[PDB]
């Protein structure tokens, strides 16, 4: 049983930086891929970001790479999701995801176990 | 796309047997072209078992005789390792590759953790 916790957005200004954050309870946390999704107003559900299990491998969409650093502290049992150069079509509900995928298929939504609740990101003109 | 099914962990007995259970559902079109077990070993997966149209290969003589993977029914390739040693306590990953009827490939994988109880 595994819970997550994010923290970390709300409003900031188009060409800003927000770090979100996600707590996870647990005991190996170490061995679980993180990722992070976001989901539009009107739209799906989208991969945005993950770090695999063990070494962890880092995996960026498109859309927000070289924008977005993902990384975890595996000591803190938290992931981070550092968003520089934030645009209007960021604004979105960001969720964290925990699944035990190794080397693969960090982008389908149905190969995490578990989801947070998601936290309101909004980037303004 | 295909998932695979893996509990978080699996426990066996000392000098016993134990399967560490892998399986999905096969989806219309979708070939299984190689399946692979590997055990973690720090940031780096090793390959134990591989099976692709040649056959079944066991990569170290340590697993001989003891290692099998079912092959009767599709969409199950579950591990079987038998007489466990403490030394088989590991994180394995269950990892399956598919072409589609197009020649591309999609590849899943997930993890398992094997402790080993006396």
């Amino acid at each position: 049983q595994v819970q997550l916790v994010e923290s970390g957005g709300g409003l900031v200004q188009a060409g800003g930086s927000l770090r979100l954050s996600c707590a996870a309870s647990g005991r190996t946390f170490s061995s679980y891929g993180m990722g992070w999704f976001r989901q539009a107003p009107g739209k799906e559900r989208e991969f945005v970001a993950a770090i695999g299990p063990f070494g962890g491998t880092t995996y960026y969409a498109d859309s927000v790479k070289g924008r977005f650093t993902i990384s975890r502290d595996n000591a803190k049992n938290t992931v981070y999701l550092q968003m520089n150069s934030l645009k209007p079509e960021d604004t979105a509900v960001y969720y964290c995801a925990a699944g035990r995928w190794n080397r693969y298929g960090e982008q389908d939504q149905y190969n995490y176990e578990y989801w947070g609740q998601g936290t309101q990101v909004t980037v303004s003109s | 796309r295909p998932i695979l099914e893996v509990p978080e962990s699996v426990t066996g007995p000392w000098k016993g047997d134990v399967n560490l259970p892998c399986t999905y559902d096969p989806l219309q079109g979708y070939t299984q072209v190689l399946v692979k077990w590997l055990v973690q070993r720090g940031s780096d997966p090793v390959t134990i078992f591989l099976r692709d149209s040649s056959g079944d290969h066991i990569q170290q003589a340590k697993y001989q005789g003891r290692l099998h993977v079912s092959h009767k029914v599709p969409g199950d390739v579950s591990l079987q390792l038998s007489t466990l040693e403490m030394d088989d306590r590991s994180h394995y990953t269950c990892e399956v590759t598919w072409q589609t009827p197009d020649g591309n490939q999609v590849v899943r994988d997930k993890i398992t953790e094997l402790r080993v109880q006396k």
